[PDB]
């Protein structure tokens, strides 16, 4: 979002699609950032390994 | 009088206290726990 408010198309989006990897930070971080992950992976209708 | 002395106390049980009071403190810190045992991180670290 702040990438196509600062001026960008969707090809500038779809080159740097992939640019980006250290944004998976660990679960540890933050005291919230937990929760997160335990009910975006331990869900029946929410499965994404 | 050769004055008096202090009131004794068992030592080794109030160890064994302490020990595990720095043991569950310590599990809480590492825990990221939001709510500190005295309010505060310094009333739940200092006094132990």
């Amino acid at each position: 979002k702040t990438r196509y408010a600062l001026k960008d198309t969707d090809e500038e989006v779809r080159e740097f699609l992939q640019n980006n990897l250290h944004l998976q930070g660990k679960v540890e971080g933050s005291p919230s950032l937990r929760w997160q992950m335990a009910l975006y992976r331990g869900l029946p209708g929410r499965e994404e390994d | 009088a050769p004055a008096r002395l202090s009131p004794a106390i068992p030592l080794e049980a109030l160890r064994d206290k302490a020990l595990r009071m720095l043991g569950e403190a310590v599990r809480d810190g590492g825990q990221h726990a939001r709510d500190p045992v005295g309010g505060s991180v310094e009333f739940q670290f200092v006094p132990v």
